[PDB]
Formats: C-alpha cells, sequence, structure tokens
C-alpha cells in the first residue's frame, strides 16, 4: 500500500533512494536497477510528507524532510539505525519546500511554508540551529530552489504567482530581495534553478495556468527574458519543473500522468526531447 | 499529482505506482545512436589517439594532439550503411592525403596531392550514382544515349567503344578529350554548340549533350544541361562537374562551389551538406552555423568529430566557443548513456579552462566508483585527472559509506576520533610533521615521550563527544601510570566514579 508518494530524493551516488508519502512516513531504500529494497520506515510527522531532500554526503548521513505537520525535521542515519536530531518549525503553516545549499556555503537549508516565509537554517558547531529568515510571499510560498555560483542567491514560487530572486547580503545579514518577476495567473507550484555553468542563466517556473515560463538572464546585468515554453495551456495544471545538470535539459511534470522533456535549441527557443 | 526531478546521474524519477518503491528508475533515453560508442575498445584506441597536456590556468587535462581522422571510424561501421558513406566521403574530403613519392619541389606536391584527392572522390562518386545509371543504360533504346550514360560513369573508355561500335567514330575520337582539361577543344567544343545553336537546322540530342561535356561549362552555359536535373541524382550532375568541368583551372573546393552554385541541394540530405561545407572553404564555420539550424542531418558526434579533425589538421577554422559548443552537447548525450568514461575524454577537448576545471570534477567526483574498474578505467584516470580531484572525490566516496593516506596526502580531528596502534600513531604523527589540531599534537608528542599545558590543550579539544571523551580517559589512565605531591594534586585538577574511587 502506497497509493500517492509525494516526493522522493536520490543521494549524490544514487545508492540509497527516500520516499515520503501522506501517511507521514519517510521509506527508505537500496536501490539496484530492479530491485530497491525497503531499508527503513520513518515516522516522525503529523501529516503528509510534502517533501524529503539529502545533504552532501560531505555532512554524513543528512536528510531534512518537510511535512505538513508545519515542521521541518532533520534526520540522520547514525551506525545503520537513523535518528531524528534535529527540527526547525519557526513556520506557522504547512510546510511545502526543503533544498540544500552548495556545500560550499555550509550545511543550509531552504524551508519555504505557507505562511509566506523562507528560511535559512545553518548547523553550527555545536550541531545547533542558526534560523535567519525571511518573508517571501503574501498568500504563500509553494516552492523555493538555490542557485550555484561563484553572491548567493535562490529563487522563490509565490502563491501571489510571483517569483523572486534573492541575494545574500552582508550588510543585513538577512538576505535581500533584489529582483522579482510576473507572469502566472495562478499559484506558482515549482521554481527552479539550472545548474549549468554556462553563458546565461536558466529558470523553468511551472505553474497551476499550465504555463512554464523559462526566465533566461543574459548575464549579471541585464534582466529577465520572459518566454512560455509553448504558447498552449497543458491538459492539465503543471506540478513540478526540474533541470538536468549535464545537458540543461528541462523535465516538466504535469499533472496528465507523463513527464514531457524540453532541450532549448539555435532558436533559443524550445523544443520537446524524448 | 505526478512528480519528477532530474538524478545527479541524469537521470528521471516519477511517480510510478506499479514497482514498489512508488518511482521509477528511468534510463533516460539517450539521443546518441551510434553502436560502437557503447563498445570500450573503441574509447581505448580513441585515446591512443591524443596527447593531453596540463592547462596554462589550472592542472585540469585537455587536448594538445589529436591524431582523429575521419578514416578511423570506418571500420567500426558496415561498408553497406549510408552512415558508412558520410564518414567515408568526409574523410576523401578532409582527411590529409599523403603522398608517399618525393617530388622535385613542393608546389608538385601540392598539385599531386590535388589530383590523388580528384580522382578518388570522383571514383567515389561513381560508386554512388553506379547502379542509377547502370539502370539508365537498361532501359535506353538509342547508342547515343548510352554513350552519354557511359560518360556519366566517368568511363570514358567504354563510350569511346560503344561509339566505335555504333559506327559513331568521329565521336570516338571525340570522347577520348574527356578528362584532359584542353582548353583548345574546350572553346572549339562551345564554338561548335553556338553555330548549332544559330541555324543548326536540327542536331542529335544527345551528340549535343557530349559536346557540351567537352565545352567544360555543361551547365554554367548555353546548350545546357541543366534540365537534366530532373532525370538525374544532384550527385550524377556533380560528377559532370568534377570530372569535365575544369578541373585544373580551380580548387577541388571552388569547382565544387562553382557546381553548388548552379544547384539547390535538398536540406535534409547529409552527403550534401558534407560538400557544402567542404566548398564553403573560407567560411565554413558560416555554413555550419547556417547548416545547425535547417537540419539535423548532421548529428551531435559528427559535428564534434568534424569539427575536432578540422581544428586539429589546420584543416579548417572554428570558435572556440563553438568547438567547445559540440563538445559540450556530445560530453552530455554520452554522459546521458552512463559513458562516463567516455564523456570525460570528450570534456577535454574544451577551450575555456574554467568550463573543464567544472566539468571533470563534477563528474569524476559524482561518479568516481565506475571509473575504477579495469586498465581502460584506469587509462582514463591516467588521462591527465588531477591527483588531488581523484583522491578527494575518493575521500568522500569513504565519509558518505562510513582513506586516511589521502586525508595525509575539522575532518583530520573527525578521523582522529574514528581511529580512536602505536605505529599508527607515529606514522601520522611524522605526516603531521611532514605537513608542517595543535592541541592533538602535543597530545601525541606526550603519548610517544609543559605537561600542565599539553594537559590544558587536550581539555580544550574535549570540549570543542564521544572521542574526546575516550581521549580523556586515555590521558587519565596515562596519569594515572605515570603516578605509580603538590604537583600531583595540581595535575589532577564512570568518570566521576573513578575519580571518587582516587579522592
Amino acid at each position: 500500500h502506497n497509493e500517492l508518494i509525494h516526493d522522493a530524493v536520490l543521494d549524490y551516488y544514487g545508492k540509497r533512494l527516500a520516499t515520503c508519502s501522506s501517511d507521514k512516513t519517510i521509506k527508505i531504500f537500496e536501490v539496484e536497477g530492479e530491485t530497491h529494497k525497503l531499508i527503513d520506515t520513518l515516522t516522525g510527522h503529523e501529516g503528509p510528507v510534502w517533501r524529503v531532500d539529502w545533504a552532501h554526503p560531505k555532512f554524513g548521513t543528512i536528510l531534512a524532510s518537510c511535512s505538513y505537520d508545519g515542521k521541518v525535521l532533520i534526520w540522520k542515519e547514525e551506525n545503520g539505525r537513523w535518528s531524528q536530531i534535529a527540527v526547525h518549525a519557526v513556520h506557522s503553516a504547512s510546510v511545502n519546500s526543503v533544498q540544500w545549499a552548495p556545500h560550499e556555503y555550509g550545511p543550509l537549508l531552504l524551508v519555504a511554508s505557507s505562511d509566506g516565509k523562507v528560511s535559512v537554517v545553518e548547523f553550527k558547531e555545536n550541531g545547533t540551529t542558526s534560523p535567519i529568515i525571511i518573508d517571501a510571499h503574501a498568500i504563500g510560498v509553494n516552492s523555493a530552489s538555490w542557485a550555484p555560483a561563484t553572491s548567493r542567491k535562490f529563487v522563490t514560487g509565490g502563491a501571489d504567482n510571483l517569483v523572486k530572486i534573492w541575494k545574500y547580503n552582508s550588510d543585513a545579514q538577512t538576505y535581500v530581495l533584489e529582483s522579482t518577476l510576473e507572469g502566472h495567473s495562478d499559484w506558482v507550484r515549482d521554481v527552479a534553478w539550472s545548474p549549468t555553468v554556462l553563458l546565461r542563466s536558466y529558470l523553468a517556473s511551472v505553474s497551476q495556468d499550465r504555463t512554464c515560463i523559462i526566465w533566461t538572464q543574459d548575464n549579471e546585468q541585464g534582466p529577465w527574458k520572459k518566454t512560455l515554453l509553448k504558447e498552449e495551456k497543458f491538459p492539465d495544471v503543471l506540478w513540478r519543473a526540474s533541470w538536468s545538470l549535464s545537458g540543461n535539459v528541462l523535465a516538466l511534470s504535469g499533472g496528465d500522468n507523463k513527464v514531457t522533456l524540453w532541450k532549448e535549441n539555435l532558436e533559443g527557443k524550445w523544443e520537446p526531447a524524448g | 499529482y505526478t512528480f519528477a526531478k532530474f538524478s545527479t546521474g541524469s537521470m528521471l524519477l516519477t511517480k510510478d505506482i506499479v514497482g514498489k518503491s512508488g518511482v521509477s528508475i528511468k534510463r533516460l533515453p539517450t539521443e546518441l545512436q551510434r553502436k560502437f560508442l557503447f563498445d570500450d575498445v573503441y574509447l581505448d584506441k580513441e585515446i591512443e589517439k591524443v596527447t593531453i597536456e596540463a592547462r596554462k590556468s589550472n592542472p585540469y587535462p585537455q587536448i594538445s594532439e589529436s591524431s582523429l581522422l575521419f578514416k578511423d571510424a570506418l571500420d567500426y561501421m558496415e561498408k553497406t550503411s549510408s552512415d558508412y558513406n558520410l564518414w567515408k566521403l568526409s574523410s576523401i574530403l578532409f582527411d590529409p592525403v599523403s603522398y608517399p613519392y618525393k617530388t622535385d619541389n613542393d608546389q608538385v606536391k601540392m598539385a599531386l596531392l590535388k589530383k590523388e584527392r580528384h580522382c578518388r572522390l570522383t571514383s567515389w562518386i561513381v560508386s554512388q550514382i553506379g547502379p542509377e545509371i547502370e539502370e539508365k543504360i537498361r532501359n535506353s533504346s538509342n547508342e547515343i544515349e548510352q554513350i552519354f550514360l557511359y560518360l556519366l560513369l566517368n568511363d570514358v573508355v567504354r563510350a569511346s567503344k560503344l561509339a566505335i561500335e555504333s559506327k559513331n567514330g568521329h565521336l570516338s575520337v571525340l570522347i577520348s578529350y574527356l578528362g584532359s582539361n584542353d582548353p583548345r577543344i574546350r572553346d572549339l567544343a562551345e564554338l561548335q554548340l553556338q553555330k548549332w545553336s544559330t541555324g543548326g537546322c536540327s542536331i542529335d540530342k544527345n551528340i549535343s549533350k557530349i559536346y557540351k561535356l567537352l565545352s567544360g561549362s555543361p551547365f554554367e552555359g548555353l546548350f545546357s544541361l541543366k534540365e537534366l536535373e530532373s532525370e538525374f541524382s544532384w550527385l550524377c550532375l556533380l560528377n559532370l562537374t568534377l570530372c569535365y568541368g575544369q578541373i585544373d583551372e580551380y580548387s577541388l573546393e571552388s569547382l565544387v562551389q562553382s557546381h553548388l552554385d548552379k544547384f539547390s541541394l535538398p536540406y535534409d540530405d547529409p552527403i550534401g551538406v558534407i560538400f557544402q561545407l567542404y566548398a564553403a572553404n573560407e567560411n565554413t564555420e558560416k555554413l555550419y552555423k547556417e547548416v545547425r539550424q535547417r537540419t539535423n542531418a548532421l548529428d551531435v558526434q559528427f559535428c564534434w568529430y568534424l569539427i575536432q579533425t578540422l581544428r586539429f589538421n589546420g584543416t579548417r577554422v572554428f570558435s572556440k566557443e563553438t568547438s567547445d559548443e559540440a563538445t559540450f552537447a556530445f560530453a552530455a548525450q554520452l554522459e546521458f548513456a552512463q559513458l562516463h568514461g567516455h564523456s570525460l575524454f570528450v570534456s577535454c577537448f574544451l577551450n575555456d579552462d574554467k568550463a573543464a576545471e567544472d566539468t571533470i570534477k563534477r563528474l569524476v567526483m559524482r561518479e568516481i566508483t565506475l571509473l575504477r574498474a579495469s586498465t581502460n578505467d584506469h587509462i582514463l584516470n591516467r588521462l591527465k585527472i588531477p591527483s588531488q580531484l581523484i583522491f578527494n572525490a575518493q575521500a568522500l566516496k569513504d565519509r558518505y559509506e562510513g582513506s586516511e593516506v589521502q586525508n595525509l596526502l575539522d575532518l583530520a580531528e573527525m578521523a582522529i576520533v574514528t581511529s580512536l596502534v602505536q605505529n599508527n600513531e607515529l606514522k601520522t604523527l611524522r605526516e603531521i610533521l611532514n605537513e608542517f589540531v595543535s592541541i592533538n599534537v602535543f597530545e601525541v608528542y606526550l603519548k610517544l615521550v609543559q605537561e600542565t599545558i599539553d594537559s590544558l590543550i587536550s581539555g580544550m579539544k574535549i570540549f570543542y563527544v564521544a572521542a574526546c571523551c575516550n581521549v580523556m580517559s586515555q590521558e587519565i589512565v596515562s596519569k594515572i601510570l605515570e603516578k605509580n605531591k603538590a604537583k600531583l594534586l595540581e595535575l589532577p585538577l564512570q568518570d566521576l566514579m573513578k575519580c571518587t574511587y582516587k579522592i
């Protein structure tokens, strides 16, 4: 019985899968092609676990999950036995996304809850949490993705149809908002920064209004460029939008039971692939 | 509701209520369709053809010499496949010819090399058009037409023979000139044609065609074979330009270009594309870019191989950015095919040092395990993968699976924690000395053997959990062993139970 898992994540080396469903449990599997052997079940949430997410193995085996009970739960495998080492629930509503930073930033976490907040939880020397939060969106935040870089930034997708790009500032000590972008007529479900250290940067912003805008910034200066992936509404509401590391392929999880794939061509416009 | 993101090992997990986990490990459909790529022997022999030098802006490998030729791939393909035709024709036009016999001066050499190349190209075209024309000769009902068709197969001798046999003797003699570029004969043939095409009550339809061939400009003309556009493969007519056409006066390139200027080729046809890139000479890249946005006849792999050959043979010129673009694209396709060694090899042909560094690093660390199996995987990590990167990656794989020599080559404290024998300690101390945290060093020095300072240092380290307690217990045991009055009391100032028993 597992009729509706909401999220699954793969580890750096892809040996250990972590699905999370609505029955609150987070199941850990030892994958091996056809055979993912169930190795664990983790019960510690008071509502459907929306998302799970491993951290960089530089930090051992850590997994921050966020669930409907408004609480972010950090887990850790310890000698082959899992244990909830920390927790961070400074959010007064259902926590939706949770995504670790680039490991060069430390062990930073990115939480994004319906109380219009998004936190960046550091784990200090005592391993204890150091929350520095910001208000992100009015009617709630559905997602928040990290950006790689070599001047840190992230993106957030809102319930007010916004897509925001925040940046760290030593003057403020809290992430200062630097640019917001408007293009959807309904809850911005998911937002994704692309890991392509190439000439430009790409953002795929899927939404409830069955659109997927792509914000391509020329460089550090010139603002973004709006590009409706295709100019027809998808047969059903879109949920997830993920970039590929090698290649800059875009995967779109629409509520129409297939996942589409879009690649950029020399026109600059995007074309299906599969 | 559905969910799907991309894997580290670029592949896709989606909601799937048919498995066991509630997700599906999908092997991403690879555009990379070319068999020999999945066989590791090809890759080994391909690395044998390269000279790798470290960069002048970082230690990461990038290619200094390549001897790859379109020629080389041909062994791994069927001589029957259209692919083989593409690679072969590409070899004929682009791979350098060698001329073994010594030549009086070097401009001569150049001329010979041109004749050789020309002869191979035209023999090949004849290989292709062969059956088309033979079919046409099968169906002709007129001898002079057959003679013409034999000229279409660049067979001057059988044209001459049939002429002879069909009692067309003068023509026969004339025919013998086809392929000597005698300008006298050229202007004479053209003259005869104008005289006919000004009065000339009637001339046989195929004799005029043959004269037009002798004219050296069979479409470029006023009795033009251009209308044969509708009766013959474009390649067949191009053969006519290349064989007759004005061989000596033109370079192979500008000749081919001359022909192409008279006829549009189908956008989708790739052997067409190769001729266009060959003829385009002065702006191959320009055309290549044009070819890119118009068709997909040239695949990712081919475009990369092409660009690389031309680059490393001085044959042609491509932007650092276009060569890198091609290289990225192919490396990516390869990585989608779980061909990490091969993607790694390709990634080295990057010009941009920064990007090479990132790509390489990222991939090696993410995929170290697979890249350390056979010797064909060894030569791989003996591309010039930086010592640092390899062991570093390997260090990561150990922390995550739960090493020390690599570390010797915070984290160090955690390693000491895990270690918590005497010989190993001594070796560690020697390594630390070679490298030259301080507290731990003081403790080690004490163990090998001021005492109060070492004690304070150790206490501070303990404060900075299980390993620290173990170290504290060890220190206590050592102190107890040493004891076996005021100074002793000063040094002193389950563990609690032990302390109580001591008091």
